[PDB]
């Protein structure tokens, strides 16, 4: 049967019938909006013995009102998905509680090279050349903070200010902000899939402070790849 | 007739005069290098992290 | 000696190359190729024969 | 007969004695089995009895 | 799995392949007849044959193998002989009419004819296999059903069957002596197809295996029979780490890439040692060191080549017996402070040993001696450019009159054949010798 | 004529005099029946037409 | 805190199957599974290496690797090749070819997702997984190529547990195989990048303790696989038993390693005797730590006296006294402070394990982080300029995709790594 | 039309065992 | 609290008849029809799947259907085959043909009468039903076609109980005619809003579970049927037998049916275990939630990594603690939430059964929706373009009385299903 006899020959009060028949509207409402894969039509230009046939098949041949009657239902269910019901819920903390993303996360991609990649497809173009390559100066917001706050880590090590070679460190770490709000760097990376943390006990991670990329599950390749037997 | 075969799929062999790049090796100062690591290193702790309560 | 019970692969002190049959698998090992070879020398002065 | 945890190798150190190499071979079978057992003695309460 | 199909191509290589399956026969246990000793428990069963015979529904195991050969004459005897319930009836192809020791004829007339069929018989083969570890061609370029149709069957099974592994053993014409007269001209026009369509390429000329058998195998009349003896002894010792059990397994396309440093050089050379007879096999002491020496030699292998006159660049060893790698180890080092063989500065190690738990076999009246270990050598080096040297001087001589080219020509191949088969050779031995060339 | 009947005794056979035999690496399991014991049985691995 | 194990290629399932005997010899694990110890210590920590069944049987806590399936139907056919279980031998149709092009992106990508399920699935069976171990060949193929891609989506899953890998470097007049430079150098850095502490194996220097120190007259492979099984059961004697100071993976971790690329060892054992010479040796610490530190029982072929030891540690096992256990190595510092480095005072780590080897009142393991190890590395890393000077083998690795570029990257690393411990170990204060 | 495929007639006098 | 089965095709007829063994060999009734059972269990629930007669034989709840009378006469003459009660055999005398609209309007039709008639009599002669369950393939004429039918007209009739089908989904890799696109089309967009809940079935899934579970030698349609089988009573287990934690299949419906459209289930068994690796492995609640959660042990062939768990179902068999059980699955929804979905939290449903299965001391049914459940309905739905957009073998079914207009809705609707599985197929956090 159909949604709107069922809920007629049901036991429900009108209301609940009506609301569960708005839900099912909605929900099919949103379904049309939804992305589809095209309805595919027979092609143009078509063979004719396709279409054309034999005696034979039209001895084997056992309809216009059907036809009509679905052509009507359907242009009144178009008509009243022309003629919002999900929300969101909201996920944010109170003061004091919120978290808060790392702008060297969102600076750093997957797509870009990494680097330390940089660093080695320059050191590669310098030894194939055969001459030296000056490292242009990064203009990115999370470059310039990183370099300077490889600088100031130097210069307090180190009574001097470093030269371009020793600078040439800073293109090869991941850097992250701590808690204290200081930059620095991970000489630990954790991997952007989820992955484990096993203190005293076994915890899940899918986000944290110590991955270099933002979170993403791991493309695996399907279980039934190949035929079952040899 | 079978048709005649000129291909010449296999590569030609690289001459000795053609070499790769070679070497490569970082020349950095390793030790000033690891400690200035060390130093501005941010601690990293696998313990789970301070969870907000569920009346945050 | 060389039946000690307590030196199994974990002790280590009981290896399985030591080899003790060395030389008697040697002196086999040259018995069997002397009877293979006096066999075939005797087999090539049959094809000339024949 | 497994040897318990607290196994006391301070009794077995007073068991052992010098110059107590058997000659026969069943008999050296049998002692250098019992001194491999010996091994399995823990150091925390080695001498330990609790008397 | 881990079977090989092997190809025979050519009166040459068909006895090539009655060597090599009289051999494996005895090797496995597998009677004339073609049936061997079988268990009644599913679980325990040797698979040891499975690289070379297939088992049948009534207990025989045929062999992964065609013959073809355009003259019907080495076939029917085959059909005729011993192993006639042994080889399928099958994948025996026959011709009507040989190729007349033509290339043109054997490639581009009669062989054409026939390839189809001989096409069909290798996919079933393939078919019936299931770990193909890749295709075992024996042929002598000197004649033309050998090159020529050799040749054409190599680049089918080539466009048909991608990178599959080819070790095309082919018997090319000794520096001094040769049945034909237009050899040098098979030889050269069959030399493309060894370059494009042979992953590895080995060097059976019949030369060496005559000196060697009259010198150490110690034989007043060495024969075909004697020379094909050798090659399945030298065949079945490469495949027998793949056959057998070894502390050191290595698969074909496994040495393939220790052996082969460039697509282009791939042509190489081939020993086999103890082979001694009974005279000094209980005279000379066989050790493992012994052997290798032996094999090192530069008068063993079954190549007539000096490595003393090039530069050696990978040598796979395959040990089968008594070798143990503490000895093998030892060998190695003392071919490397040796000075009379050199390698190339490029491959320190240059060195890959394989080591089989199986001693070699022999067989009924067999020329060579039973020995307990032996070891076979594979080795690529710069000196095989050395015979296309010879092969092509000959060639040149040939050609300098035009002589015997109406032959080829009246076969539909253009005369530009020779030309281009010819800087075809020029270029390969310059690579060669490029290779071993200092850097 | 007993050539193709004996087997060559090695490190791997063991001596059949002495009974002792080397215990190594990459043996498969022995069926006594083949014709040589070192044959690639690969039962285990390759359970030969099934599956 | 419990251990699993993966043993890849040839060499590495033949090392594992061996240590799997030694291990399962000092638990009382018979081949069929059951349980005959002579004692409660081999059942009371049995479940470090072992895991129980319905039936009691003790599987081992290991999963097994190769291209290959004859190294696994060998190991099947080994004496205790029936205590592992049967879906642990994950196995293709095609070997490797001693080519780490197919063992890294070609056929071991194709085959690794079954063996990081096994993994998966056998790690969330401990309680408290302390950490993963390796046995693998950097020479082979599928043992460098598939240890190596093991480890790298091992790392990523577990961060903090101890990768525990065993890698036996090729040497060069011990090798039997041309593209084991290439094979080397592509793997070293990936163990740089995805190992918490490797530890090095070389045949050269095992077949040095076959032939001078055991005196063995035709030592094979199974001698070598010993050796090695004694260091691998012997750095995990604190975890498996107790002990008057006792130790872990990652308190070793920890003592032997400055700097996270540091952190190659060289490795030796004690006792190790001929037998002749075995009547006439008297066990003691002192004995013990004389063989510890002999440069001819590293079974390393880098010499011990070039370089400067970083690091090193003393796995003692059995009952002896702590002071004197203490004193061999406080004194061979004090007399030998030029083979150690002056700006890390008390080089040496001790640890002491109750329970010894059966049949030994005493044993020891060496753990050293020496600054030698960058010889062994400059070794390969020339016969890899030799042979990559001139494309030597190149096509085959090539034929998967590989790159010339990732050839130059794995040269570099490699680089770096020597001319690390090289600037560490002439390092001043 | 191409010719028939592994054809056993009008091979009869030629150097072929199959036409084609 | 009963439920009455039909069987529909040659599949369902045959996959129905081992699920009838299975079910009585649990109730202790022998193929002639009396009890032999050795426990008061088993019949103080048997009335759910059986009918005591006058004599006390126990005629079980079943509708047999299939156009060719073969099938038939071959499960009546199989060792079951004298329990079904005689007249519910119905069958016609000309095939469906592999034709869904042979079988849903031509040749189905002129049977679904007395179909109707005889379900109807067994519903009402029953007490208080619980639902029906039916059997089919969708790749079939009439297991498809008149399973179809039957399910419309049984929603005609009785919406108020539940409504659960086993379809057979064909796979390329498996698929035996060229028809399975329209069939499985013509099939899936009927069960969309006809069939309550739709568990999938796919052969391609089930042949390798016998190979990474079983690593069984000849693995054939009847050894596949009892998978399904096997599965089936795990699912209705709880309905015949007590247990700490009950569950029924309306509570399956609500705690795995978020959306009405979102009916379609992945399923899965546990224990699957190998006879060479029976006593290796040892069972346990980790081990049975880690083989419902393996990809490879579902018995559908689609793949769970590109899809999230829109609900799970754990309907376990046996004697286990509480604590445990819910634990293992709390482990699983944190150890891999990428599986699961947030806006629905703690996806999992759980069971607990006191009777395992016999051979069983623990055992567990898997029932999960799952997003990536339309990957078959994608591949399907391709195969399905492929044919239809050149009109080819469509004159067969527009000669059967059907138009073009079908197939342009069903294929409609399978887009608007794939859609709606795809809407949360994304790992949003
Ligand atoms: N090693 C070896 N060489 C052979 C053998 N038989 C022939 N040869 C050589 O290989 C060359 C091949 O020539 P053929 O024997 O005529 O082979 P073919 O060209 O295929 O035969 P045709 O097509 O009739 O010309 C000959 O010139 C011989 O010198 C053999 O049995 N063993
Ligand atoms: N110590 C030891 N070394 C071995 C063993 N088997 C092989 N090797 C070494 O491993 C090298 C070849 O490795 P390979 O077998 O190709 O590794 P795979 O390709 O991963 O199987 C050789 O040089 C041997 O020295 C073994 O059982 N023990
Ligand atoms: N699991 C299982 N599948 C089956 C069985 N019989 C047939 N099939 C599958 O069903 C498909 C054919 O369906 P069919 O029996 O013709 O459906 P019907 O026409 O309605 O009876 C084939 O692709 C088979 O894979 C069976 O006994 N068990
Ligand atoms: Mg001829």
């Amino acid at each position: 049967t159909t949604l709107e006899k069922q809920l007629q020959a049901s036991t429900l009060s009108r209301q609940c019938r009506v609301d569960l028949l708005s839900h099912a509207q909605e929900l099919e409402r949103s379904s049309w909006g939804l992305s589809k894969k095209m309805i595919t039509l027979p092609d143009i230009k078509l063979p004719p013995a396709t279409t054309m046939s034999t005696d034979n098949s039209v001895k084997r041949s056992v309809n216009k009102e059907r036809a009509q009657e679905y052509t009507a239902r359907k242009q009144e269910k178009e008509d009243m998905i022309s003629s919002t019901y999900f929300k969101d819920c909201s996920h944010k903390f109170v003061k004091g509680a919120r978290g808060f993303s790392d702008p060297f996360r969102t600076s750093r991609s997957r797509t870009a090279l990494s680097g330390r990649d940089m660093d080695f497809v320059y050191r590669y173009a310098e030894a194939s050349t055969g001459s030296v390559i000056e490292r242009p100066q990064p203009a990115d917001d999370a470059s310039v903070a990183a370099t300077a706050a490889y600088r100031k880590a130097f210069q307090q090590y180190k009574g001097r200010l470093p030269t371009t070679e020793e600078m040439k460190e800073a293109g090869r770490l991941v850097y992250a902000f701590d808690e204290n709000g200081c930059i620095g760097v991970i000489q630990k990376p954790h991997s952007c899939y989820p992955h484990m943390h096993i203190s005293a006990v076994k915890k899940p991670i899918r986000a944290c402070p110590y991955q270099v990329y933002s979170p993403e599950v791991p493309p695996v390749r399907a279980a039934r790849s190949e035929f079952p037997g040899p | 007739k079978s048709e005649y075969h000129r291909e010449k799929t296999k590569p030609d062999v690289p001459l000795r005069n053609e070499h790769p790049v070679m070497g490569l090796r970082t020349e950095k100062n390793f030790v000033v290098a690891n400690a200035v690591e060390n130093t501005m290193a941010v601690p990293t702790k696998v313990i789970p992290a301070a969870q907000p309560r569920a009346t945050d | 000696g060389d039946d000690d019970p307590r030196n199994g692969p974990s002790s280590l002190q009981k290896f399985e190359g030591e080899d003790l049959d060395y030389a008697a698998r040697k002196a086999a090992q040259q018995r069997q190729q002397r009877q293979w070879a006096q066999q075939q020398v005797n087999e090539k002065l049959a094809k000339k024969w024949m | 007969p497994q040897l318990a945890r607290n196994t006391n190798g301070a009794l077995a150190y007073s068991q052992r004695s010098a110059d107590s190499v058997p000659a026969d071979e069943d008999a050296l079978k049998e002692f250098l089995k019992s001194r491999g057992r010996e091994g399995f003695a823990a150091s925390a309460y080695w001498g330990a009895t609790g008397e | 799995m881990r079977e090989a199909i092997c190809i025979h191509i050519g009166q040459a290589g068909c006895q090539v392949g009655n060597a090599c399956w009289e051999l494996f026969c005895l090797e496995h246990g597998i009677q004339p007849d073609g049936s061997m000793p079988s268990d009644k428990c599913i679980g325990v069963e040797d698979d040891a044959f499975n690289t070379f015979f297939s088992e049948t529904g009534a207990g025989k195991h045929v062999p992964r193998c065609l013959f073809l050969d355009l003259e019907p004459t080495v076939v029917d005897e085959v059909r005729t002989g011993t192993y006639r319930q042994l080889f399928n009836p099958e994948q025996l192809v026959s011709g009507k009419e040989d190729a007349a020791n033509n290339y043109a004829r054997g490639h581009y007339t009669i062989g054409k004819e026939i390839v189809d069929l001989a096409l069909d018989r290798i996919r079933k083969l393939a078919d019936n296999c299931t770990g193909l570890q890749g295709f075992m061609v024996f042929h002598a370029v000197g004649g033309g059903t050998g090159s020529g149709l050799g040749a054409l069957l190599l680049e089918r099974l080539s466009v048909d069957y991608g990178k599959k592994s080819k070790l095309g053993y082919t018997v090319y014409p000794s520096p001094q002596v040769s049945t034909a007269v237009v050899e040098p001209y098979n030889c050269v026009l069959s030399t493309h197809s060894l370059l494009e369509h042979t992953d590895v390429a080995t060097m059976l000329d019949n030369e060496a295996i005559y000196d060697l058998t009259r010198r150490s195998l110690d034989i007043e009349r060495p024969s075909y029979t004697n020379v094909n003896r050798l090659i399945g002894q030298v065949v079945s010792s490469l495949t027998a780490s793949l056959r057998f059990d070894g502390a050191l397994n290595v698969d074909l396309t496994e040495f393939q890439t220790n052996l082969v440093p460039y697509p282009r050089i791939h042509f190489v050379l081939t020993s086999y040692a103890p082979v001694v007879s009974a005279e000094k096999a209980y005279h000379e002491q066989l050790s493992v060191a012994d052997i290798t020496n032996s094999v090192f030699e530069p008068a063993g292998m079954l190549t007539k080549c000096d490595p003393r006159h090039g530069k050696y660049m990978s040598c796979c060893l395959m040990y089968r017996g008594d070798v143990v790698p503490k000895d093998v180890n030892a060998a190695i080092a003392t071919i490397k402070t040796k000075r009379t063989i050199q390698f190339v500065d490029w491959c320190p190690t240059g060195f890959k040993c394989g080591i089989n738990y199986q001693p070699p076999t022999v067989v009924p009246g067999g020329d060579l001696a039973k020995v307990q270990r032996a070891v076979c050598m594979i080795a690529n080096s710069t000196a095989i450019a050395e015979v296309f040297a010879r092969i092509d001087h000959k060639f040149d001589l040939m050609y300098s009159k035009r002589a015997f080219v109406h032959w080829y020509v009246g076969e539909g191949m253009e005369e530009g054949e020779f030309s281009e088969a010819r800087e075809d050779l020029a270029a390969l031995e310059k690579d060669y010798e490029e290779v071993g060339a200092e850097s | 004529q007993d050539y193709l009947s004996d087997e060559p005794i090695t490190l791997y056979t063991g001596n059949p005099n002495t009974g002792k035999t080397m215990t190594v690496h990459g043996k498969t399991p022995v069926d006594p029946m083949s014709s040589s014991r070192f044959g690639k049985h690969t039962h285990f691995s390759e359970f030969k037409y099934a599956y | 805190r419990e251990i699993v194990s993966c043993q890849a290629g040839q060499c590495g399932n033949q090392i594992g199957s061996k240590f799997w005997e030694v291990i399962s010899d000092e638990h009382g694990v018979d081949p069929t599974g059951t349980y005959q110890g002579d004692s409660d210590l081999q059942l009371e920590r049995i479940n470090v290496y072992f895991d129980e069944s319905s039936g009691g049987r003790y599987v081992p806590r290991a999963v097994l690797m190769d291209l290959e399936p004859g190294t696994m139907d060998s190991v099947r056919a080994g004496p205790y090749g029936q205590l592992f279980r049967p879906d642990n031998f994950i196995f293709g149709q095609s070997g490797a070819g001693n080519n780490w092009a197919k063992g890294h992106y070609t056929e071991g990508a194709e085959l690794i997702d079954s063996v990081l399920d096994v993994c998966r699935k056998e790690a969330e069976s401990c309680d408290c997984l302390q950490g993963f171990q390796l046995s693998h060949s950097l020479g082979g193929g599928t043992g460098s190529g598939m240890g190596t891609l093991l480890i790298s989506k091992l790392r990523e899953e577990y961060p903090d547990r101890i990768m525990m890998t065993f890698s036996v470097i090729p040497s060069p007049r011990v090798s039997d195989t041309v593209v084991e430079p290439y094979n080397t150098t592509l793997s070293v850095h990936q163990l740089v990048e995805n190992s918490d502490e490797s530890m090095c194996i070389d045949n050269e220097a095992l077949y040095d303790i076959c032939f001078r120190t055991l005196k063995l007259t035709t030592p094979t492979f199974g001698d070598l696989n010993h050796l090695v099984a004694a260091v691998m059961s012997g750095v995990t004697c604190c975890l498996r038993f107790p002990g008057q100071l006792n130790s872990d993976l990652r308190k070793l971790a920890v003592n032997l390693v400055p700097f996270p690329r540091l952190h190659f060892f060289m490795m030796g054992f004690a006792p190790l005797t001929s037998r002749g010479s075995q009547q006439y040796r008297g066990l003691s610490v002192a004995e013990l730590t004389q063989q510890m530190f002999d440069a001819k029982n590293m079974m390393q072929a880098a010499d011990p006296r070039h370089g400067r030891y970083l690091t090193a540690s003393a796995l003692f096992r059995g009952r002896m006294s702590t002071k004197e256990v203490d004193e061999q190595m406080l004194n061979v510092q004090n007399k030998n402070s030029s083979y150690f480095i002056e700006w890390i005072p008390n080089n040496i780590k001790s640890s002491i394990c109750d329970i010894p080897p059966k049949g030994l009142k005493m044993s020891v393991t060496f753990i050293g982080n020496n600054t030698c190890i960058q010889e062994m590395f400059r070794r390969v890393g020339e016969q890899f300029t030799g042979m990559f000077r001139r494309k030597a083998f190149l096509h085959w690795y090539t034929g998967e995709g590989m790159d010339e570029m990732e050839f130059t990257e794995a040269e570099s690393n490699m680089n770096d790594l020597v001319s690390e411990y090289q600037q560490y170990q002439d390092a001043t204060v | 039309a191409p010719p028939p495929t592994a054809s056993t007639f009008g091979i009869h006098g030629t150097s072929a065992v199959v036409a084609n």
